[PDB]
């Protein structure tokens, strides 16, 4: 079947700083294994 | 649909919200007890 | 089994041959439980029947282990052990080896470590053993003590934290070959060093290269805009 | 003589296995 996701985000209050931080990590790791 | 959270709190108001809208639900907090969770994730498969 | 399973047998059993303990560090939904029954379902040579195994595990997934134990080699029998103390008790006399297999929780494992050494397990299944990432653990400290043959880890999306954390799974998979955190800050000048540190013992898959007929996974972020009680409590704060 | 604490150790043994299945079934649900 299909799979949707979803993320509810407010704008400018907090929640960015930790979308952040995590997509700071997301790439980082990728880079130690592939 | 799962529905992910991260405050037992906010649970809480979830809850609160799936009885007023009538949607039916089932919920699986870290305070459940071990036995609870192999019922409940039984019944969200093999039904509709 | 499928091909990659197949694969992973192969080269798990290399390794148990060799003696060497490794990641079986494939992606969520390819069967890592599987993969680890079939080190029994295949097993003709016997060895692995007639001592015990551990299963080590975070508290929610002790029931799919039994349902998949049952299925795929119904010649394996399971001990349970986990709930009221007296259950624990019970089963205690029937472990006083039939009793091939027993399920088990970290919380568990951390308390009745008495009872645990008190018998010569041939393996450890450590299952989504990211949950040993920190060295500075008792969880860590106390599961290091255990003797067995193999220590096998089942944890997909593993590592990627910080190299304390690389430092502690890899001397829990081997207390030789690693001694401080100083080593882990001489290991592309970092990357190609811990790439081949891990590629003798850490398997791969990605899910783009097995899971073809899988839909993939549409991501949508949706961005909310807080009401009038929101805007003056965030204010106050 | 010996056959008393036998047939009793036999019948503990018997007990204990009951015991056993009830328990391991107790992890079906
Ligand atoms: N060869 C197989 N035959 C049947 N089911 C399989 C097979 N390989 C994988 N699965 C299924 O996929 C899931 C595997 O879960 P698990 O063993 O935890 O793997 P993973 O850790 O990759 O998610 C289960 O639903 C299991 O039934």
């Amino acid at each position: 079947k299909q799979v949707t996701v979803y993320r509810l985000i407010c704008k400018g209050t907090i929640e960015e700083r930790i979308l952040q931080r995590a997509k700071e990590k997301s790439e980082i790791q990728r880079m130690v294994i592939s | 649909v799962l529905i992910y959270s991260q405050m037992t709190r906010m649970i809480d108001l979830l809850e609160e919200y799936m009885v007023y809208r009538k949607h039916t639900y089932m919920r699986l907090d870290g305070s459940s007890k071990i036995s609870e969770r192999r019922d409940m994730v039984a019944d969200f498969q093999n039904r509709n | 089994l499928k091909g990659y399973q197949l694969k992973g047998m192969n080269w798990l059993a290399n390794l148990y041959e060799q003696g060497i303990n490794g990641i079986l560090a494939d992606e969520m939904g390819l069967g890592k439980t599987v993969q680890s029954i079939a080190l029994l379902a295949h097993l003709a040579e016997r060895e692995n029947i007639w001592g015990p195994f551990l299963i080590i595990s975070p508290a929610s997934t002790l029931n799919n282990w039994h349902q998949e134990f049952t299925r795929f080699v119904p010649k394996f029998k399971v001990l349970p052990y986990w709930g009221n103390p007296h259950d624990r008790k019970v089963i205690r006399r029937f472990w006083s080896a039939p009793f091939h297999v027993v399920i088990t929780s970290y919380q568990l494992v951390v308390q009745d470590v008495k009872y645990f050494q008190r018998v010569k397990w041939q393996y450890m299944v450590l299952d989504e053993a990211q949950a040993l990432k920190s060295s500075s653990s008792v969880r860590w400290k106390i599961l290091l003590q255990f003797q067995c043959r193999n220590r096998l880890l089942l944890t997909g999306t593993p590592i990627q934290n910080t190299m304390a954390e690389l430092w502690a799974l890899l001397h829990f998979i081997m207390p030789t070959l690693f001694d401080s955190h100083e080593e882990f800050n001489e290991w592309e000048n970092q990357l190609s060093r811990l790439h081949m540190i891990l590629k003798p013992f850490m398997l791969r898959r990605i899910k783009k290269d097995v899971e073809n007929e899988l839909s993939d996974k549409i991501e949508i972020l949706m961005y909310c805009q807080l009401t009038s009680r929101q805007k003056l409590l965030y204010q106050a704060l | 003589l010996t056959e008393e604490m036998l047939l009793k150790r036999e019948e503990r043994a018997r007990k204990r296995r009951l015991q056993a299945a009830r328990r391991a079934e107790e992890h079906k649900n």
